[PDB]
C-alpha cells in the first residue's frame, strides 16, 4: 500500500545492509585483541551525516557509503525505484530516512 | 576618542593547502565555498590567522596566557584566570571560560582566494611495497593569493600601546596552519589598504580583484576606486602600501584622481612606520 | 647535458668483429630506414670481452648505444624497440631501450676519429685542433698510445659494393675542457663518421680501459 | 578503390621492403590517437567502437600475422581521415602530427 | 515517463554493462586457484571515481571506462541520448549516478 | 634569536618525466596544473624532493631512522620510537605515527616548471608476454627548468649543527623519483637565491621566472628586482648566485643598484662557504 512507502522501507533496508557491509569491513580490518571500533564508527557516521550543505554534499556521501557497503541484495531487487528515489526527493528527507536506518539496523544485530 | 584601523590585505602568490574540511576518504579538501560571480573559491579560516598572530606574539617575547609548546603540540595556560591587563593575548583576542569573557580588540574576516578554485589535487605515495592503509593519499592545492579583511577597536585595548606589535605581526606573519611540510605558503603581505579613522562605518572591504582568472594580476576593484573618487573614504585617512602601488601609479590621470592624495608608499616598511607614527600621535604614546 | 640523449639497447647474439662499424650501421639501416638520412646521430662502440681472433664476445654489459637529439627519438624508437637485425649470418636482438644522459667529465676520449686526407699523427693533431676551434672548444690534444708508446691507429673497413675501402684513424684524448665545453664536445664530436661508429666521445676511463689492452 | 590504388602506387616509391612492425606500430599509434580522441569526446565512441575493438584485436594477436586490407586498414585510415598513401608513406612524426591535427589533440610526438 | 529519468536509467544500465565487460576481462586475466580481485577492483573503481577535479578529469575517465568495458549494447542503441546526457549536466551529478550504478550492478549476477 | 633560511633554487634545463600521475588510459601524464598567466605548467611533488634529501642524508653517514634498501625497495626503521635528538631525519623532516609528532624544521613547495607545458609526448613501448608482444603507450616529457621554494626553521632543529648537511644535500641532491625518472634529470641547483633573515616575513618565494619558451635563459622576475630595489629584502640578508649572477652583472646600473650590495657570487660553492660561515657565526657553532 502506497508504493512510495514501500520504496522508503526498502531504502531503509538498503542502507542497513550497506552499513552491515561496512561493519564487516571494519571488523576485518581490526587485528590483535584491540576492540573493533563500532560505537566510534557509528558516532562518526552520524556526525558526518549531520554535516552536509545541500545536493552534491551528502548525496556524494550517500552514494559513497552505499558503495562501501558492497553487495546489497535489497538494492539488487529494485533498481529503478531506488535510483529514482535517490536522484529525486529533497536531500533532507533522505537524511531523515538514513538516520532512521541508523537506528533501525540494530534489529539485525 | 574612539579610533579604528581597518585593513584589506593580500598575500603572496603560491601553492597553498592551508585549510582542510573533512577528509572525505583520501583528499584533504581545501576549505572552499561560493563567492563573487558564483564560482567556488578556496578559503582560509580567520581562526588560523588569529592563531598565527598569537603565535607571533608568543615568539617575539611578550606575555601570552596561551603558550604553544612546539614539542607536545599542546596549549598551556600561564594562569587559569585570564587577565587582559597584563597578557597581550587575552587583551587582543579575548577569551571565553564557560568571569569577564571580554570582547576582543581584533576582529578578522575569513580569507578568500583571489583566484577561483577549479582542481589541482596532489598525489601521495610512501616508498615502495608493503603498502598499508596509509600508502595512498591525495591532497588538494590552489595556486592563488589569499586576501582577508581585519578591523581592530584600538580604544577597546586595555593597553593602547599593544596596537604596534599587532601591526608588526601582521607584517611578519608566521606560518598559517596548513600542510607546510609539502606546501610552504608564505602569508606575509605584499599589498595593504589600511584605514585609520574614528568612524564605525568601515568600507575598504575586499577590494583587491583578479584581472584574469587563473593569473596573478591582483588589480584593485573598480567599486573601491569609485568609492574613493566619489568623496567617501577620505584619502587623508587611507593607507596604501605594497605591490599594488606600482599598478596604481601606472594608471592614467592618477595625479588628478583623489587616490593620489591618499598615503601611498611602494615600500611596505615605510608605510608601516608612517602609520605607526600617526597612531602614536593620535593615542598619545 | 640532458638536451641530448644516448639511446641504449641490451644487445645479445653472436660474437662480433672489433671493426664492425659498417656491418652494424648497414644492418641498422636495413631494419631502420630513417636512420639512413638523419644528421646528428651517432653510435657508441659496443663493449664486451674480446677474443684472440679480433672478435668481441658480447657480455651482460655489452649494449648498443646510440647518440641522438631528443627531438628525433620518435623517428628511431619504432624500428628498434624490441627489434632484431642480422649482421651477415648472425642474429642480434635488441630489448626495450633505456635513456642515458650526456654527462660532463673533466677529460674525454674517442676510440677512433677519421678526417679525410690526414694519415700522419702531427697533421691529425693539427686537424683535430682545427675542428676543435671550429666548435668553440678549449682543451689540449693527446693521442692514445700502444704499449710501445706509438700512437695507436684504428682501421674501419667499409665493404661498399664488391670492393672495400680503408680509412685509418687515431684515438684522441682531450682534457681540461670545462664542463660546458665538455658537453659540447661529446655532443658534436670530431671526425664526422658518427654514423660510421667512430666519432662519439666518452669519459676518460674508457681510454684507460683501451690502453690496458 | 582509392585506398587500393594508393596502396599499389605507393609500393615502388618506398624504396625498401616494408617492415611488419613498422605497420603494426603505426596502427598502434592510430589506436592511441583514437583513444585520446574518445577521451576528449565521448560521442566519438559510438562512431569508432567497432574499429577500436578490431584494432585492439589486431594489436593483441601476433604482429607478424597479416592484416585484412579492406576489412581493417582501409576503414581504419578512413575513420582517421587519413589516406592509405599517408599511412604507409609518412614517417612516425608526420603521421602523429597529422593525426593530432585531425582529431584536434594537443599532443606532440 | 519523465524522459530525463529515462536517460538516467539507461546511463545506469550502460555503466553496469561496461563494468560487466571489465569484470569479464579481469576474470579472463586471472588463472588457477587465486581469488580474482573483484572487491578490490570495486574499491579501486570507487577510489578512481572519487579522485577527480572537474570537467576533463572524470570525463576522460568515464570515456576510458566505457571503452575498456567493451561493446555496450545499450550504448549502441542509445548513442545520442547517452552522449548528450554526458556532455550536459554537472559532472558531480554524473559521478553520483555512476556511484549508484556501481552499487547497482549486483543483480546482473 | 629565531633565525630562518628561505630560498628559491633553480635547476638546469633538460627533459623531465619525474612525477607521473594516475596514467589515465595509456599515457603517463606529467603532473601539470595552472600557473602565472593561466598557462599549464608541469610540477614536481615536494615530497619527492624531501625523499631525495632524506636519501642523501642516509647515504653519507648521518644516522637516520628510515633506511632505503636500494634493492628490495623497503624502508626499515632503525628504531621503532622516533628520536629526533639522535637521528638527522626525525630532527629535520619530522614524523607522524598515529608519541611526539615532530613539526619538522624543513618546509618545501612543489617545483614549478619555468616554461609552460605545451606538447612533447614520447613514444614508449612496453613489453608483453603474449608471444613477445610490444604494445605502444605514451609518456609525457617536458623540457624546462624546475624552481622550488623552501624554508628552514633553524631554531626548531634539536641540534643546531644539523643545518649544515642540509645545504650540502640541496647542492648535491640525488636522483629524484628514481625508476620513473626516464631521462636522468639532475636536481642540483644552477642558480640560488637565499635569504638568511631573522623575521617570519619572507619574499623571494618564486623570484625566478623567464617565460618565453623559445629560450632557456632563466631570467629574474621584475617583481623581485623591484622588491629588492624598494627597500624591502635587506641586501645584507640576500645571498644570490649561479648562472643568473652572470646575467645580472652584465646589466646596466648594476653597480648603482641596491642589488649590488647583496651578497653575490658567480660560483655557487663560494656562496655555500660564505653562507655556512655566516650560519656558524650566528648559531655559535
Amino acid at each position: 500500500n502506497s508504493e512510495e512507502d514501500k520504496q522508503y522501507l526498502i531504502f531503509i533496508k538498503v542502507f542497513q545492509q550497506a552499513m552491515k557491509g561496512n561493519f564487516a569491513k571494519i571488523y576485518a580490518k581490526t587485528e590483535e585483541g584491540k576492540d573493533p571500533p563500532i560505537k566510534k564508527k557509528v558516532e562518526r557516521l552520524r556526525a558526518e551525516l549531520n554535516y552536509c550543505y545541500d545536493e552534491l554534499s551528502f548525496k556524494e556521501y550517500l552514494s559513497d557509503f552505499l558503495v562501501r557497503g558492497g553487495l546489497n541484495k535489497y538494492f539488487n531487487e529494485h533498481q529503478e525505484e531506488i535510483a529514482l528515489l535517490i536522484k529525486k526527493s529533497p536531500w533532507q528527507e533522505i537524511r531523515i530516512w538514513s538516520l532512521l536506518a541508523i537506528a533501525s539496523y540494530k534489529p539485525k544485530d | 576618542p574612539n579610533y579604528y584601523l581597518y585593513g584589506t590585505v593580500l598575500t603572496r602568490y603560491g601553492l597553498a593547502s592551508l585549510n582542510h574540511d573533512i577528509r572525505r576518504g583520501n583528499k584533504t579538501i581545501l576549505q572552499k565555498g561560493y563567492w563573487n560571480n558564483g564560482k567556488i573559491h578556496s578559503f582560509v579560516g580567520s581562526s588560523a590567522i588569529r592563531w598565527a598572530l598569537r603565535f607571533y606574539l608568543q615568539k617575539q617575547g611578550y606575555l601570552v596566557n596561551r603558550v604553544w609548546d612546539e614539542e607536545e603540540h599542546i596549549n598551556r595556560l600561564t594562569s587559569e584566570d585570564f587577565d587582559p591587563e597584563k597578557f597581550y593575548d587575552d587583551d587582543i583576542f579575548g577569551f571565553a571560560l564557560l568571569p569577564n569573557q571580554r570582547m576582543g580588540a581584533l576582529g578578522m574576516n575569513m580569507a578568500v582566494s583571489l583566484t577561483p578554485y577549479d582542481g589541482a589535487v596532489k598525489l601521495g605515495a610512501k616508498s615502495g611495497r608493503e603498502k598499508d592503509s596509509t600508502s595512498l593519499h591525495f591532497t588538494e592545492y590552489h595556486a592563488t593569493r589569499y586576501q582577508y579583511y581585519f578591523g581592530i577597536d584600538a580604544t577597546h585595548l586595555k593597553d593602547f600601546s599593544r596596537i604596534l606589535p599587532m601591526i608588526d605581526g601582521i607584517m611578519n606573519l608566521p606560518k598559517v596552519g596548513g600542510s607546510s611540510n609539502i606546501f610552504n605558503y608564505p602569508f606575509c603581505p605584499d599589498s595593504l589598504v589600511f584605514q585609520w579613522t574614528n568612524h564605525f562605518a568601515s568600507y575598504i572591504s575586499y577590494c583587491f580583484e583578479y584581472c584574469d582568472p587563473k593569473s596573478k594580476e591582483a588589480k584593485l576593484s573598480q567599486e573601491f576606486i569609485d568609492e574613493v573618487e566619489c568623496g567617501q573614504i577620505d584619502p587623508s585617512k587611507l593607507w596604501i602600501g605594497g605591490t599594488i602601488v606600482k599598478d596604481l601609479q601606472q594608471l592614467d590621470n592618477f595625479e588628478s584622481s583623489p587616490l593620489n592624495k591618499a598615503h601611498i608608499y611602494r615600500n611596505r616598511n615605510e608605510m608601516i612606520e608612517a602609520l605607526k607614527t600617526v597612531i602614536k600621535r593620535d593615542l598619545g604614546l | 647535458s640532458e638536451e641530448y640523449v644516448d639511446l641504449t639497447f641490451k644487445l645479445r647474439g653472436a660474437p662480433i668483429p672489433l671493426d664492425n662499424g659498417y656491418l652494424t650501421y648497414a644492418a641498422l639501416s636495413r631494419i631502420c630506414p630513417p636512420l639512413h638520412e638523419l644528421k646528428s646521430i651517432g653510435i657508441h662502440p659496443i663493449a664486451g670481452i674480446p677474443t684472440r681472433n679480433n672478435l668481441l664476445e658480447l657480455t651482460a654489459q655489452s649494449r648498443l648505444k646510440i647518440r641522438i637529439y631528443h627531438q628525433q627519438i620518435p623517428l628511431i624508437y619504432p624500428y628498434l624497440a624490441g627489434q632484431a637485425f642480422h649482421i651477415g649470418q648472425n642474429f642480434y636482438q635488441l630489448d626495450i631501450p633505456d635513456y642515458k644522459p650526456l654527462i660532463s667529465s673533466e677529460s674525454v676520449y674517442s676510440r677512433l676519429v677519421i678526417i679525410k686526407g690526414f694519415q700522419d699523427s702531427t697533421n691529425f693533431i693539427e686537424a683535430v685542433q682545427r675542428q676543435m676551434d671550429n666548435l668553440g672548444i678549449q682543451g689540449k690534444i693527446e693521442l692514445l698510445t700502444r704499449q710501445d708508446g706509438t700512437p695507436q691507429r684504428r682501421q674501419l673497413t667499409i665493404n661498399k659494393e664488391g670492393k672495400q675501402f680503408k680509412v685509418r684513424g687515431f684515438g684522441v684524448k682531450i682534457s681540461e675542457l670545462n664542463p660546458e665545453d665538455s658537453l659540447t664536445l661529446q655532443e658534436q664530436g670530431i671526425g664526422g663518421k658518427r654514423k660510421m661508429m667512430c666519432g662519439i666521445f666518452v669519459p676518460a676511463t674508457r681510454s684507460k680501459e683501451e690502453e690496458e689492452t | 578503390i582509392q585506398g587500393i590504388s594508393e596502396l599499389i602506387a605507393l609500393t615502388p616509391q618506398l624504396g625498401y621492403k616494408p617492415i611488419p612492425i613498422e605497420l603494426t606500430r603505426k596502427l598502434q599509434l592510430i589506436l592511441l590517437v583514437f583513444e585520446q580522441a574518445i577521451g576528449k569526446d565521448v560521442k566519438l565512441l559510438g562512431d569508432l567502437g567497432g574499429i577500436m575493438e578490431s584494432l585492439r584485436i589486431a594489436s593483441t594477436t601476433n604482429q607478424s600475422q597479416p592484416y585484412h586490407l579492406v576489412k581493417l586498414i582501409i576503414p581504419v585510415c578512413e575513420k582517421a581521415k587519413i589516406s592509405v598513401f599517408q599511412l604507409f608513406g609518412s614517417d612516425f612524426k608526420e603521421l602523429g602530427k597529422i593525426l593530432f591535427g585531425n582529431f584536434s589533440l594537443e599532443l606532440k610526438l
